[PDB]
């Protein structure tokens, strides 16, 4: 049938929870909790977290996306009571090949041409980031380092980077506690896949490196008795 | 007259192989090894055409399929590094387009029982012997002409030698959606795979990037009749067809 | 291309045999197995047509041609008694018309030397082990799927096991005016005999009457090369072709 | 259908040989064995035509190619002296014209490794065992049906038995500008040489003059698989074709 059920576009185009995070806004410095998960967060997007622990995309070799990040932010601190008074959240898609913020009140939240959105807490925002790929397809499964020269990092192959999401709060006034949970749902459009690949045996042990984990249990099942079935 | 198998002269440059038993051909996909990545740039062309002098059948060293053997794995564009005019074009330039034609032949008598699986795996990333958040540092990956040599040659620091996971985490009988052909000693003694060029970037360095791993692995063990030698040879020949390079009128000398 | 022997799918009902080496065919006489005993009775027909569902290739048990072996003999319409829909049509009705097609196959390697004689003998009356004015009481005649089994299985009260007189008083090399074909391990490994229906009465009970004895007998002894097994298997398959029965809209149940 | 080698009935007189494996034919030169030495003498002819009754395939004794064997040599018009109607025409007349057709066959199984060289040498003068200013007195030259039998049968007074000098002073691998064909047990088992008549005088006595020596010699030694017989047979048959004699209505009786 020519029905979009078992084709590739329906196959990968569902929206899945990636990158649960939890931020707040307190003060300039205030109480010494600034850097780890508070006042801002950068993700450095990678579908390597929870696309069923990298399976359906790893079934193919070469893909091309057109992503739709739908950021669902919510107020973990009782929104029913308060902790939501115009709590405007700022998202930001920092493209690959651009500097990353590492502070809440930092210059690259307001800089030039960095796509940033603002929405109410407890509401959503829909994106459409086009195919930001260095290669003509996303090399999800690549053999080779970056150079025999200086060589950027290692065969993680972050050269075909997709982007980097940044989330922060524009608010003030340390007298109180708030907490905001942000949950982004990636969805891929117009997915064009190439070069089918045999599936993995184990759940993985690394991102980027196609390593199979040590100390394994048997992935295949013993016969219930002998070759004699039933 | 009688049997008329395609065993005539495939002579090509310095290479005059023409050793074909049951000369049936399986190509990787519907795409043949094709030269042109585009038409033109609306300009006069001095395009690097080495197909007149790269299309030789560069054979390899022969490898001895014993009963206690597990498999062999060569990284295909980097197996031919220290050899041929193709290797000197590989170091001499940087970037090149290379479609390959791989002809694996196994000498076997009528009396030998066994089966082989040849398989061409595009962009075969490797699994480490460490098996953690580290892999081989690409010294142990592609020795060239010697292969990874999975048959009971275990080592430390580089790739794993586990044959069921085929350095990939995948599964052995599940590997056949890659291009493949079975060498059945009842039926045939050789196998041919026609490999077109495959990369998301149309032109690429083969010194840096390992396009293809080639694996020949025994699925069924070889049972020779007793009183014979418990070893059979595997010979693999590569004919890089419709091969292109980039560094036209540019490259002077780089020694390594 | 090359050798193109008739080894294609002879699939027929539940049977998909298609094992033919040198697929030459010898029919019994000039008459093929033919359905119609007449045209009509100038009347509308509900004639029993089971050829849609009787024409399966009902194989037998395999029998091991050793060096010390003499022969095997099955009574053909009564060999298939406890088996198939044909056997249940045989007890279920009484009278039936059954032409047969017998395909005897012997697995043999290139190295085995010997010859067999298959022979189809119409109305083969038996000679007793008593050899007087008494024969077998038709309990020891047709065991079904097991045969008389002439190879050194001597018994008392029933038929003789003498192979030169072939339970007939006749002579071994004189037996060939019956339909026959020689299985020569130099040349072939199988034999086919096409048996049309044969009886002086056009329709007859096969529970009572033994139409055909089938004999496979080794004329030349089997000499295997030493170090191999001194045994070769014989497989015989029966495809009852153009088979007809009489008891239309009549038979309810008879158990036995 | 399939392989269709020319193995059909070459029946000829009392001879019905038709044993041809890979029945390719090499003739000595461009000239076929042809009857007529001229047209006529402008006169009515009673020309001796024995081709109706001389063209039989007169075979020889078989000779056993062992591993320790060197070669065999028959003098061709005088090998057939004590035999056939051709021999009685040879003593019965004096002069005759005889073209020959020599078919050397070697029985060999698939498992035997070796090569033979047949060679037809016109006017093969002999080298003596004395090796001086004397040769054989033509008693030890042509025993007939037995040959010189070079294989380790050394003697005194007659020809040498040295196989490299082939009783000629010539050299073994240099011998092939004479008509020849190699019997390679991988490829063939027999050889045919078609010998037209050759002499500077158009008609000549074959009792006096030895036209042709026929040599069959093993270039490569025969390696049988162990456990088999270390001997293979050589059978040579001569069919004198387009054979003519001179003594028409002249010869009464000469006994010897």
């Amino acid at each position: 049938f020519n029905g979009s059920e078992t084709d590739v576009e329906c196959f990968l185009g569902r929206a899945a929870c990636v990158h649960v995070t939890e931020i707040q806004n307190k003060d300039a410095t205030g109480i010494d909790n600034h850097r780890e998960a508070k006042l801002f967060n950068d993700w450095k997007i990678n579908l390597s977290s929870l696309v069923q622990l990298r399976k359906k995309l790893e079934l193919f070799t070469y893909v091309r996306f057109d992503s739709e990040y739908t950021i669902l932010a919510t107020a973990s601190q009782p929104d029913s009571a308060n902790y939501s008074s115009n709590l405007v959240v700022q998202a930001m898609y920092v493209p690959p090949g651009a500097p990353n913020p590492k502070e809440w009140d930092d210059y690259t939240w307001q800089s030039a041409s960095n796509p940033s959105v603002f929405f109410k807490v407890g509401d959503t925002s829909r994106f459409s980031v086009p195919y930001v790929g260095l290669a003509s397809a996303y090399n999800c499964f690549y053999d080779g380092y970056s150079h025999d020269d200086a060589e950027t990092q290692y065969g993680i192959t972050v050269l075909n980077h997709m982007g980097s999401m940044a989330f922060r709060i524009v608010n003030e006034h340390d007298e109180h506690k708030t907490l905001v949970k942000i949950r982004v749902y990636h969805r891929a459009k117009h997915v064009e896949a190439w070069i089918p690949r045999a599936p993995r045996a184990l759940p993985y042990t690394s991102i980027g490196r196609t390593n199979y984990p040590k100390n394994t249990e048997p992935v295949i099942k013993k016969r219930k008795g002998d070759i004699k079935s039933y | 007259c009688g049997y008329s198998d395609r065993v005539q002269q495939i002579t090509l440059g310095n290479s005059t192989i023409t050793t074909q038993e049951a000369a049936n051909a399986v190509v990787c996909y519907a795409e043949w090894p094709e030269y042109l990545p585009d038409v033109d740039a609306s300009d006069v062309n001095k395009t690097s055409k080495p197909d007149t002098s790269v299309c030789r059948f560069y054979t390899l060293d022969s490898k001895t399929w014993t009963t206690g053997s597990k498999g062999w794995c060569w990284k295909l564009p980097d197996a031919l590094k220290d050899m041929g005019v193709f290797g000197q074009n590989m170091f001499f330039h940087s970037l090149g387009r290379s479609g390959y034609t791989v002809h694996v032949q196994c000498n076997a008598t009528k009396f030998h029982s066994g089966c082989l699986l040849v398989v061409v795996i595009p962009e075969h990333q490797l699994a480490s012997h460490e098996g953690g958040n580290v892999s081989v540092k690409y010294t142990f990956t592609h020795p060239g002409e010697r292969g990874i040599d999975l048959s009971s040659a275990n080592e430390v620091g580089g790739p794993v030698k586990d044959v069921l996971y085929n350095m990939n985490g995948t599964l052995l009988g599940n590997l056949l959606i890659f291009p493949h052909q079975f060498i059945n000693l009842r039926t045939n003694n050789t196998a041919t795979i026609v490999i077109p060029y495959i990369n998301s970037v149309p032109i690429d360095s083969m010194t840096r990037h390992n396009n293809v791993s080639l694996m020949v692995i025994p699925i069924a063990p070889l049972t020779v009749p007793t009183g014979a030698t418990p070893s059979l040879p595997i010979t693999v020949t590569i004919a890089p067809m419709c091969t292109e390079f980039s560094g036209i009128r540019s490259k002077s000398i780089v020694p390594q």
